[PDB]
């Protein structure tokens, strides 16, 4: 009985991996990777950092780093500025819609990594209330955990898209 | 509560923050801690996810290949061990995608396994050898929700990314592994989000810009080539359930 | 070596290694049984249909799924024998232990 | 700074004091301090009387048990015949309610031919 | 309106005359019929949120209910609703339990015989017991306790806001003799009108159906009313009393008549101490300052008798012990066989506080905290400076105790701890 029953166990394996892989795979299209950004900016290094999907709405928005190509002919610039483009692409085709406005870092901000910022969802700004509404160790002014512990930015971009917004966190992580 | 983590369930107001003992959860509203999720070291954990479609557990990923699925309503009890034969993990997403099929007269393929009587199962306690209903080893989180009304059976999808070289798993519930080869492995980028537009349609976001769509939506729309799927997953469970009665 | 406290577990643990035995051939590899076959079967048919539908160039062989079919199907047949020998063994468990007692 | 006592609130508690797991009713089995099945208000509403045999009883239990015929007019724990302490306050209100029930009991007795 | 709109474009497109009297009915039977499905849809929001708001929609809605298959998919739709939602632990539980009543005054205006009510609560008392804190809070909703209170030992906070609301759901209270024999006789005869009960109006007894027994909800009334009644009782508990009275005597195990007694015995000793008082006062010209209270010690559940920790024989003024002394030699006197014993930690003492500069404080303080401040108390207008160890050894308190006692009165701005010895602060450089 152990036999006959193992040696079933081992060929229905064997039936799994031969044909209904072969099948599964068959009804599975992978999309060749593809440049989307390169039609508006043709001159540039693409730095991508995040990108997620607003609930109930077909719209891309994306973080995007921004680093124009210096051709060997324009010697040492000091316009390798890292833009920190935000857009918004259609989610289907993944068309652009509005014109990217490039956000201005303050002075203060330039010592954080930018490419470690990710997307927050679902209402931030609740936090940020119950934070000075909550006898915490926390204080709000900038989020910070005590005089002597890891600041972290909380940047919340009102990137008004069709009149809603999302909400961004920069962590710290110094370079 | 300060920190640059924290992902808010879409469906309910809860977050999952992350403390040095381990995950953790609080309401929003209150402040209060809900349940603890014992975790080793975070380095470990390549990203965690929520449930969308119901919100009531959460999923784990581990960078070994690892993966853990936690019951936020059970105080953060255990639920389900998975395990993916040789993959390293970069990052996974949970998806859970409802099937709806509804009555059509052109569809003649009747089912009898429900009319069949469902099968039992033999567990011995200490006192003697009792008899209980049977249940498959993977169905307490997926056995039809109490507080489900819209009781639709639901396909169960863990998709899986390799780091390093950009290879495709998908992992169909929780027992069948089917591997997808990419053909764009000449460039290592890492793979920076992934975004979910409707059920089984998934875009992929690489360091270096190009986008990456893995859809399932032929799959979805051919109701056969699911219960290949769903066929080839009873047959290997009832094969072990006869050999852990036989021993 | 034997005695009267040895005698009844004797009965005792021979019973339950009998009856509880075919309960567990009879509940549980039956039903099972016909469960295998009924999906290889359904299993079956609609790999052949997509070998056909698509008419797509390449075929995977069936020659795994007859395997598991033929194996099957002899199982249940080997079920069945060891559950009319065990019927024969709980006769003759029986008739020696009214006699041993 | 002077204190003055404008209103004094002042809680006390009362407790039977019996002239010396044990301060119960040997026939309701009741807390003295407490009321017996017939009574819902401790103190006056169920007060404690003290035998000469120095056996306690609620005044109600001891003199349900003594008006049965079975009881004999002897207390239920010791059988000595039940005579109320003399000179114990406690037993003062109480005398002549339990001198007429033993001597009722002792005329039927003697009515009875026992 | 529809009839307005269209009713004339649909007769000419049918071509029958406009005054179809039963196509009409037709229609508004679909209308109604319509009408009910969307409610029944929506009812989760109509009995949560909309309550009482929309209640007169319900009273509408009973018109139009008549068959079990109706009443069982409202039921089951509101229960799934009510589970998908509300029964989350994530909700928080006070919002939980008040939502929950609403709903249930809710469904009882809707249905009056209430066995609805019955289904949704068999259906939904588990995940009741599931969660921990309900008891605590919902008794303390039912005797309306101040927020003080609940603050002290529980360690969430809780809505102010909820709570008066759920206060003011549970006190809604809108839930010629021969010759007339002969007419009322005719009259009322022969004019025609054409699991136990369990279903009672009276939402606070589906409160009380949260217990197995109402003996714990009983003897939690018996320590919060102790309390009170040591404290000082406030008519609105004698109205929680009754009604917990009312209800229990119409049911009528053993238990629950033991704690069911000295309630009233509570209301007796009191009544009693307000007699008895009064009858002291005129027998032995005693002070008529004092009041005391005589307690019956069994029933007020007063554990005088843990019998570990010496830590309690403070030493009360002079003049005030002998004044409470002479009324325990008198009701012995009055009460013979009975001896009386002072709860020195239980009772307050009204002081005013008079100071050099005019000021004049008047508080209520319990028996500890007079014994300490009246060490203070300068008979020549001498400031007396105290240290700790001086003021533990004159009033036989230990020191973690009085500093906590100390507090009190620097809190209140009466003693000033300087270098470990507290002194009265006589002049106050700030207004008052
Ligand atoms: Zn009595
Ligand atoms: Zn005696
Ligand atoms: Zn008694």
């Amino acid at each position: 009985y152990r036999d006959l029953i193992n040696s079933m166990s081992d060929m229905e394996k064997d039936i799994a991996q031969s044909n209904v892989n072969s099948h599964i795979q068959q009804h599975i299209l992978v999309d060749l990777k593809t440049d989307v950004f390169a039609q508006k900016y043709p001159s540039s290094q693409i730095n991508l950092l995040d990108a997620i999907k607003l609930p109930k709405h077909n719209y891309i928005v994306y973080l995007i780093q921004v680093t124009k190509h210096n051709s060997a002919q324009e010697p040492f610039s000091e316009e390798n500025k890292k833009k920190l483009y935000i857009g918004t692409l259609k989610d289907e085709n993944l068309g652009i819609i509005s014109k990217e406005s490039s956000v201005k870092i303050p002075a203060l901000f330039k010592s954080y990594r930018l490419s470690s910022t990710r997307f927050v969802p679902n209402r931030v700004h609740s936090l940020l209330r119950d934070i000075g509404l909550s006898d915490s160790n926390y204080h709000s002014s900038y989020i910070r955990e005590n005089r002597e512990n890891d600041d972290f930015i909380a940047c919340t971009a009102k990137v008004s898209v069709d009149g809603r917004s999302a909400s961004l966190v920069f962590p710290k992580e110094k370079q | 509560i300060n920190d640059y983590f924290i992902d808010y369930n879409p469906l309910f107001p809860i977050f999952a923050t992350r403390i040095a003992k381990g995950l953790a959860i609080y309401r929003v509203s209150d402040h209060a801690r809900l349940a603890v999720i014992p975790i080793r070291n975070i380095n470990l954990v390549a990203n965690y996810d929520w449930d969308t479609t119901t919100g009531k557990f959460l999923s784990i990923f581990f960078k070994d290949g690892t993966i853990r699925i936690h019951d936020i309503f059970k105080d953060g009890r255990l639920v389900s061990f998975l395990r993916i034969p040789s993959t390293k993990i970069s990052k996974g997403i949970w998806d859970r995608i409802p099937l709806r099929y509804e009555p059509n007269n052109r569809d003649f393929a009747c089912n009898i396994i429900d009319d069949l009587p469902k099968l039992i199962r033999f567990v011995k306690d200490s006192k003697r050898i009792n008899i209980v209903p049977y249940t498959q080893p993977n169905s307490l989180w997926r056995g039809p929700d109490e507080d489900d009304l819209d009781s639709n059976e639901k396909l169960d999808v863990h998709v899986v990314f390799n780091e390093g070289n950009d290879k495709i798993t998908v992992f169909f519930n929780g027992d069948y592994a089917v591997f997808l080869s990419v053909d764009n492995i000449e460039n290592e980028n890492s793979l920076k989000s992934i975004i979910k537009v409707q059920d089984g349609f998934y875009q992929c976001f690489y360091e270096d810009g190009t986008v990456q769509t893995l859809n399932l939506g032929p799959l979805l729309q051919s109701k056969s080539s699911v219960n290949l799927l769903n066929y080839i997953m009873v047959i290997k469970e009832l094969i072990g359930y006869m050999l852990t009665h036989l021993e | 070596s034997v005695g009267e406290k040895n005698f009844k577990r004797w009965k005792y643990l021979g019973c339950e290694a009998y009856q509880k035995t075919v309960q567990i051939l009879t509940l549980i590899f039956v039903p099972a049984c016909e469960r295998i076959i009924i999906y290889v079967e359904k299993l079956r048919a609609i790999l052949q249909a997509f070998s056909i539908q698509n008419k797509l160039s390449y075929t995977s062989d069936l020659t795994a799924v007859e395997v598991l079919l033929k194996s099957s199907q002899k199982l249940l047949t080997m079920t069945l024998n060891s559950i009319i020998g065990l019927g024969r063994d709980e006769t003759l468990f029986e008739k020696f232990f009214i006699w041993f007692n | 700074m002077k204190v003055k006592i404008n209103e004094v609130h002042s809680v006390f508690a009362w407790s039977w004091h019996i002239p010396s797991d044990e301060d119960v009713c040997g026939i309701c089995r009741a807390s003295y301090n407490g009321t017996c099945p017939s009574c819902k208000f401790p103190g006056d509403q169920c007060p404690l009387v003290i035998g000469l045999c120095h056996h306690n009883f609620h005044d109600h239990c001891i003199y349900r048990w003594l008006d049965t015929p079975t009881s004999k007019g002897l207390c239920p724990m010791c059988r000595q015949t039940f005579q109320l302490q003399k000179g114990l306050a406690i037993n003062d209100a109480h005398v002549q309610k339990f001198v007429e029930i033993v001597s009722r009991r002792r005329e039927e007795m003697i009515e009875e031919g026992v | 309106k529809f009839i307005n709109q269209y009713w004339s474009q649909f007769s000419k497109l049918v071509g029958c005359p406009e005054d179809d009297h039963e196509l009409t009915t037709t229609v508004f039977n679909c209308f109604e019929s319509n009408f009910l499905r969307i409610r029944t849809n929506e009812i989760f929001d109509i009995c949560v949120l909309a309550y009482p708001d929309s209640k007169v929609t319900l009273l509408e809605l009973r018109k139009i209910m008549k068959d079990f298959k109706d009443y069982t998919n409202i039921v089951t739709t509101f229960l799934s609703d009510f589970k998908k939602y509300i029964l989350n632990p994530s909700v928080t539980t006070v919002d939980a339990l008040l939502r929950y009543v609403k709903t249930i005054k809710a469904f009882l205006v809707l249905d009056p015989t209430g066995r609805c009510l019955h289904s949704i609560t068999t259906f939904v008392k588990p995940y009741f017991q599931e969660r921990k804190h309900l008891v605590n809070v919902l008794l303390y909703a039912m005797l309306d306790l101040p927020e003080e209170e609940l603050k002290e030992k529980i360690n969430f906070n809780v809505d102010m806001k909820a709570l008066l609301s759920l206060v003011d759901t549970l006190h809604d209270s809108d839930i010629i003799r021969h010759a007339m024999l002969y007419e009322h006789i005719l009259n009322y005869y022969i004019a025609w009108v054409p699991k136990s009960s369990y279903i009672k109006t009276n939402l606070f007894e589906v409160l009380l159906d949260l217990f197995e027994s109402r003996e714990f909800f009983i003897s939690e009334f018996r320590n919060l009313l102790t309390d009170r009644l040591f404290t000082l009782l406030d008519e609105k508990w004698t109205r929680c009393l009754k009604l917990i009275r009312e209800k229990i005597v119409k049911f009528t195990a053993d238990a629950d008549q033991s704690n069911l007694n000295s309630i009233d015995v509570m209301l007796w000793d009191i009544k009693c101490s307000e007699e008895l008082c009064r009858k002291m006062h005129e027998v032995a010209g005693l002070d008529p300052i004092i009041f005391p209270k005589f307690i019956s010690l069994l029933y007020w559940k007063y554990n005088c008798d843990t019998q570990g920790s010496n830590d309690l024989a403070f030493h009360l003024p002079i003049d005030l012990e002998r004044e409470l002394q002479k009324y325990s030699d008198i009701y012995s006197q009055l009460k013979p066989g009975r001896k009386l014993q002072l709860c020195k930690d239980k009772g307050k003492v009204e002081i005013q506080l008079a100071f050099k500069d005019g000021r004049k404080l008047v508080l209520d303080v319990s028996l500890e905290q007079c014994s300490v401040i009246n060490q203070f108390d300068s008979p020549n207008d001498e400031p007396i400076c105290l240290s700790l160890e001086q003021l533990s050894e004159s009033l036989n308190i230990a020191p973690p105790r009085l500093t906590h006692l100390l507090d009190f009165w620097i809190q209140k701005g009466v003693l000033l701890k300087e270098n470990g010895t507290y002194s009265v602060i006589e002049h106050s450089e700030m207004d008052f």
